[PDB]
């Protein structure tokens, strides 16, 4: 019993929606329902059109010197609303409103990208980089000719995914390195799916039959982002780190547990780091993993364990463990603001 | 005769491939292709085809001097430009070293500095024993 409304600058045209988040289940997505309230006297022979548009924008620091930006519209849908299956909300709104209320409904095709925003820089001014969705309702004589600012209402909507209910297998990794008797490294995590703000525990077990000595053990959590619309390189970045001065003497074994937690407080200077979709310039956490089962940014997360064994010039022995970082499905819709 | 004909065909091809780049000089390919590095590499290729004339000519003090000084330079220009371009591509390829903020990007200005330093090392090395 709480919907969102927005009016045009004149105030003649109004748009009502029930939500701002639309969940993706990989197969089928929540339809975008809405109601539009018009003024027949204001429009002599014009029509009221609604459109849904997905937009992708990308730019980088090195391409700014050259003066290059990339833009594309991944999905565009248009419906005619004023001259006309009704869901419960649309019928209830038409009942609450008058006779000049008319509905619209959109069906977003599956396997379309989510909403992602790349972290802006200190001097970034305008629209951010990433992929987003918006609805726009306007009044015009014809669809293809002109869209006035006064007769237009625009709303931003987020397509989102949430954590799978069934846990996956335990992540584990193993490596063996024989030099010019081997050195054997094993690493594992406690669980596959993690929630934002929860710690990650990695267990390492090293056996050294060599005459070498491991000096340092470096453990990190790293994010990968695939911009896969134009021919563009993948973005990779560490989001958590811990270096330990543990020595594994020759002919010895070793076993330890380390704990890490990625968060935004120490990662605010990293320009281009992917973050969850924004309606405005409010804070959002690190981006969630993508479930594929494309056409935009694809986010992945891994843990890396490295041993620095030098003797003798230093060699490195490393393993990686992928994992998933997502939100559980909430009972109440997220506020898209700072609550207190 | 045959080396001269081959060099003439090569210089015509180089002229075409440089006039095209000078003519457009705005398309995203030319911009994102390292314009300064591409021009340095094409200048090196341009100088490469002239040395066949100095080699085929009759030996002389000035001709031997030109042969010696230019033979190394013809390769050095091209390979220094390619090395700088490869370094830029490599620096873009991986990102986010063990530090905050954006990964280091080689600027259009610094490319010239690195290329000219790598060329000047060969220049002085040639001049000493010349």
């Amino acid at each position: 019993t709480r919907v969102f409304k927005k009016a045009s600058p004149n105030g003649k045209l109004t748009v009502y929606l029930g939500k701002r988040d639309f969940v993706d289940h990989i197969d089928l997505v929540d339809p975008v329902d809405g109601v539009v309230l018009v003024d027949p006297e204001y429009l002599k022979e014009r029509r009221v059109y609604v459109t849904l548009t997905c937009a992708f924008r990308y730019g980088r620091e090195d391409l700014d010197v050259l003066g290059l930006t990339f833009r594309k519209d991944l999905f565009v849908a248009n419906v005619q609303s004023f001259p006309p299956p009704l869901t419960r909300l649309q019928e209830r709104l038409i009942k609450k409103l008058g006779e000049h209320a008319y509905p619209f409904t959109f069906e977003i095709p599956p396997n379309l990208p989510c909403s992602v925003t790349l972290q802006p820089g200190p001097e970034d001014t305008g629209k951010a980089c990433g992929v987003d969705y918006e609805v726009k309702a306007f009044c015009a004589e014809n669809l293809e000719e002109k869209i006035h600012k006064r007769n237009s209402v625009r709303l931003v909507i987020e397509k989102v995914q949430y954590a799978p209910e069934r846990p996956g297998p335990q992540p584990t990794a193993e490596t063996t390195r024989q030099f010019l008797k081997p050195l054997h490294l094993e690493a594992s995590l406690d669980k596959e799916i993690y929630y934002h703000g929860e710690p990650i525990s990695v267990n390492v077990h090293v056996t050294n039959n060599t005459n070498k000595t491991v000096k340092k053990i470096k453990i990190s959590v790293r994010q990968y982002a695939d911009i896969c619309l134009f021919n563009t390189a993948q973005y990779k970045c560490p989001v958590a780190m811990e270096e330990a001065d543990d020595t594994v003497a020759p002919s010895s074994t070793f076993c330890k547990v380390y704990t890490l937690t990625p968060f935004l407080a120490n990662n605010r200077e990293k320009r281009g780091l992917a973050l969850d979709g924004k309606l405005k310039h409010e804070d959002t956490n690190l981006a969630s993993s993508t479930l594929l089962r494309i056409l935009g940014i694809i986010v992945s997360y891994k843990v890396k364990v490295k041993l620095v064994v030098s003797r003798g010039a230093s060699s490195d022995v490393a393993v990686e463990l992928p994992f998933t970082l997502m939100h559980p499905k909430p009972k109440e819709e997220p506020p898209h603001r700072e609550v207190p | 005769v045959v080396p001269v004909f081959v060099a003439i065909l090569g210089i015509i091809a180089t002229t075409f491939v440089i006039v095209t780049f000078v003519r457009y000089n705005d398309t995203p390919i030319v911009r994102a292709s390292g314009r300064e590095l591409s021009y340095v590499l094409l200048t090196g290729i341009f100088l490469c085809y002239s040395i066949t004339f100095l080699m085929i000519a009759a030996p002389d003090t000035i001709i031997c001097s030109f042969r010696r000084v230019f033979l190394g330079l013809g390769m050095c220009f091209s390979y220094a430009a390619l090395l700088t371009k490869t370094n830029r591509i490599h620096r873009i390829f991986e990102q986010g070293k063990k530090s905050v903020t954006a990964p280091k990007f080689i600027s259009p200005a610094s490319q010239l500095v690195i290329t000219f330093s790598l060329i000047s090392v060969q220049l002085l090395g040639v001049f000493v024993w010349f």
